[PDB]
């Protein structure tokens, strides 16, 4: 145990910088294309929120 | 195979050769060290690593206005 | 209609924590490091989506919006540096 | 940009996250998007931290215990 440390500037490290179409861009399953339905929070909304989030944290 | 003595020589060979990576390891990080600019001591450490904070909160700050400025109700109108 | 997604944080791949550690300058890594910065980034990720999700909720709304992750990463940034 | 985490893997680790929070939900891209960069920024910060806190340590291999170290220092836990 107790190895040496892996390095990280060696030889072959262009082999993390190569590119992936499949996995370089956003896919497009649990997006949101219909523009509407995301209306902005309203300051009622907003402040209802943070507040329930703080009890909550309180709870914890 | 697997002795008793076999054991010690393993254990001694490993020790040895982890003092060897730990010199090896501050010789670099006093290089390194040198090389970033950071004074010695444990309060430097501190003072660089609380002012690169303040650095990123004033960073995010000014991330967060650009997304407000580009999709918030308020800057559209 | 019960879809689960499950055991995508192996997506943040030992290439991914490199390319991260590089940016941040590291020269050398331990080998338990990956699960490390994987546990880091999955703690912080459930804290602010979790925000993000109470926003969107409290909206009325069933798809998260960019100002939604704005507020949710204001509030974190007056907890996550509170020491404790 | 850069290539730090590609943006599929990360897309599919939030929805999971997410699932356990509200049972159906979509996401906008920017949000996606916001979420990927400040977890970066976040993580290169902490990087950057742990390295310093591990050049102090007469070590330049970076360890879980230098990571947990700089979260002390900048006020995390």
């Amino acid at each position: 145990e107790e190895e040496d440390g892996e390095e990280l500037i060696g030889d072959g490290m262009e082999r993390d910088y190569r590119a992936i179409p499949e996995l370089d861009a956003y896919e497009a399953e649990g997006l949101a294309l219909d523009d509407e339905d995301v209306e902005e929070l309203t300051a009622s909304q907003r402040e209802a929120a943070e507040r329930a989030m703080r009890q909550r944290d309180r709870e914890a | 195979v697997p002795s008793y003595n076999a054991f010690v020589k393993e254990s001694k060979q490993k020790m040895n050769a982890r003092k060897r990576r730990a010199q090896e390891e501050a010789k670099e990080a006093e290089m390194s060290r040198k090389e970033l600019g950071l004074d010695e001591g444990v309060d430097s450490l501190k003072a660089a690593i609380q002012s690169r904070q303040k650095d990123r909160q004033k960073e995010m700050d000014n991330f967060l206005a650009q997304m407000e400025a580009k999709y918030s109700k308020s800057s559209k109108g | 209609h019960r879809k689960v997604l499950r055991d995508n944080i192996q997506g943040i791949t030992k290439p991914a924590i490199r390319r991260l550690a590089r940016r941040g300058g590291v020269k050398r890594i331990s080998g338990l490091i990956y699960e490390e910065t994987r546990g880091v980034l999955k703690v912080f990720l459930e804290n602010v989506i979790r925000d993000a999700v109470t926003y969107t909720e409290h909206a009325k709304r069933k798809t998260v919006t960019a100002m939604d992750v704005v507020y949710a990463l204001k509030r974190q940034g007056r907890t996550l540096y509170g020491f404790g | 940009t850069e290539l730090l985490i590609r943006k599929l893997p990360f897309q599919r680790l939030v929805r999971e996250i997410a699932q356990d929070f509200k049972t159906d939900l979509r996401f906008q891209s920017a949000a996606i998007g916001a979420l990927q960069e400040a977890s970066e920024a976040y993580l290169v910060g902490l990087f950057e931290d742990t390295n310093l806190c591990a050049i102090h340590a007469k070590r330049v291999t970076i360890m879980p215990k230098d990571i947990q170290l700089a979260r002390r220092i900048r006020g995390e836990r």
